[PDB]
This record gives C-alpha cells, structure tokens and sequence, in this order.
C-alpha cells in the first residue's frame, strides 16, 4: 500500500524505452525540389555547430 | 536575428555574422521591362542563372593614410565569365546589382568606412593645377576597370562635390565596432530601356575611410578590403559578333 505522496507519484518502475526517433520508409532516393535565389538576414542554413 | 544573414543567388553563397541589414536602392526591386516602355522590337535573351552569380573581383589593402577608391559599373564585369561574354556580344544591355562589401578587423581595431553608390559618377580634373587648362580624365581614371582607382581629392570626389553630402546617395557604414559587411541592392538606373555595357556606365561604388585606421603595435597590420558583387534580372539584345572595346 502506498500512502506517501514521494511513493505514490514516483516514477521509479517505467520499464518502456522512450525513443526520440522513429523508422520511415525509404524505397527510394529523395526527390530534388525546385529552389530560387534567397536574400534575407536572420535565416541562415549554411551556417551550424559541430 | 538582424545581425546574421546568408545571402543565395544562382550556385553561390555569401553567410555573414555582423550584418547590419540590407538597404534596398531608392526602395525598388530590380525588375524586367515591360512591354509599354521597351522599344526595341527583337526579343531580348534571359540567360538566368549563368549570370546572376556573385562575382568577387580583387582585394584592396586598408591602411593608416588611405584615401579611397571608385569602382565603375559594369566596367568590372565587362570581362569576366559569361556575363562579360554577352555583354560583349550583345549591343543592348539592362541590370540591376546586389553589392556586398568584406572588411574584418579585431576588437581592438578601430575606424569607419562610408559605401556609398553614386549614378553617373561623372570624374572631373583638377585642370592643370591654376584652371586655365582644358583637360579630361584619361582612360585609367574615368575606366579603371576590375582593379578600381584611388581617389586623389576625397574630400571633394574628384568631382567638386562635397562628401559630406554623399549620404543622400544609398549607403552603408563600416564601422568596425559594430559590422563588418555592407550590402546595398540597386535597381536598374538610366532614363532608358536599354543602353550600351560598354560605352556608357550607370554608376560608381565609393569606399572612403572617414575615420582613420588605428591599432596598437603588434596586433595584425594587414586589413584587406574585398569587393563582391551579382548583377539581377539580366537583359540582353542586337546580337552581332564580339567587340573588345
């Protein structure tokens, strides 16, 4: 029996594996979209972080 | 953000991180012309994507005692790749330009520059010293080319005008405290559809330091100034064979 409150809302006992990523199908190659000229501050995708 | 920015056109790109937004040219886009206002009956070519790149063109060395430097449009280009081949091939010509300029220092460095674009930037001499003289600009200084030319009277413009007055022109600041690029985006100018890329020259692109260079002694004397450039939505027309010049 469970009375105190540290007990009844524990977390201890979760025994599925949360997954962050999940599997897609892939029978192909990805397509290639159209694309055009982009000129604009703020958004940038060439620059990361490794 | 406002300070990033990437800048994609045709197959190249430009990313800075000390941007200080982009100033368009009097507020207008670069646009085609239209079918009321074109007057020359051929069918002009399109070729998109194999002229509408950025195009670096040289590197200028920053300096304590440095004046300045003008470049003109689209002299710099008349002779690079395929641009520099239609304009050459071509009779008519119609462009407008997306100007960005590189210049990057520490932070313990300090000075200013004004890039400023200025149309028909007509060149003036100092006619022979007293003024009784009759003389014209030779070709190395109204046409300097991909190379540029420095200014020898910058606080007049080689043209009696003050620089003072020069930011009523569009503009942009480097200040090396704050940014490190400029970008102005200019439309196409001229009281024509069409002109000549090779006789005539719509504009003139004026880097001067108003605020000196300075440094302490031992950090990096050497602060290059790059000059990269895109021409937008190209027009051409009256197809012949190749003239040099």
């Amino acid at each position: 029996g469970d009375r105190v409150a540290d007990v009844i809302e524990s977390s201890i006992g979760d025994s599925v594996s949360r997954a962050l990523t999940r599997a897609l199908p892939a029978p192909t190659g990805q397509d290639t979209q159209v694309s055009s000229h982009r000129l604009d501050t703020g958004k940038v995708p060439a620059l990361q972080a490794a | 953000s406002d300070r990033v920015a990437q800048l994609t056109i045709g197959n190249s790109t430009i990313t800075t991180q000390e941007a200080a937004n982009i100033i368009v040219g009097y507020g207008e886009w670069p646009s085609y012309c239209s079918d009321s206002d074109a007057t020359a009956v051929d069918k002009p070519t399109r070729p998109d994507v194999s002229v509408n790149r950025f195009y670096t063109l040289d590197t200028k060395l920053w300096e304590k005692s440095s004046k300045g430097w003008y470049w003109k449009f689209p002299d710099v280009l008349t002779e690079t790749g395929v641009f520099g081949q239609n304009a050459q091939f071509h009779y008519l010509y119609r462009s407008g330009f997306c100007i960005h300029v590189q210049c990057n220092a520490s932070k313990f460095h300090q000075g200013a520059l004004l890039v400023a674009v200025l149309p028909e930037y007509v060149i003036g001499s100092v006619a022979g010293g007293t003024g009784t003289e009759d003389t014209h600009p030779p070709y190395k200084q109204t046409q300097p080319g991909a190379d540029g030319f420095e200014l020898q009277h910058p606080y007049v413009l080689d043209a009696g005008i003050p620089i003072s007055q020069l930011t009523v022109c569009p503009h942009q600041w480097i200040n090396l405290r704050t940014n490190n690029c400029a970008t102005i985006i200019v439309p196409y100018i001229n009281a024509l559809p069409f002109d000549s890329a090779l006789n005539h020259c719509n504009f003139g692109l004026l880097v001067v330091p108003i605020s000196p260079l300075d440094y302490d002694q031992g950090a990096t004397p050497v602060i290059p100034i790059t000059i990269t450039l895109a021409p937008m939505c190209s027009e051409f027309a009256g197809l012949r064979q190749a003239v040099t010049q």
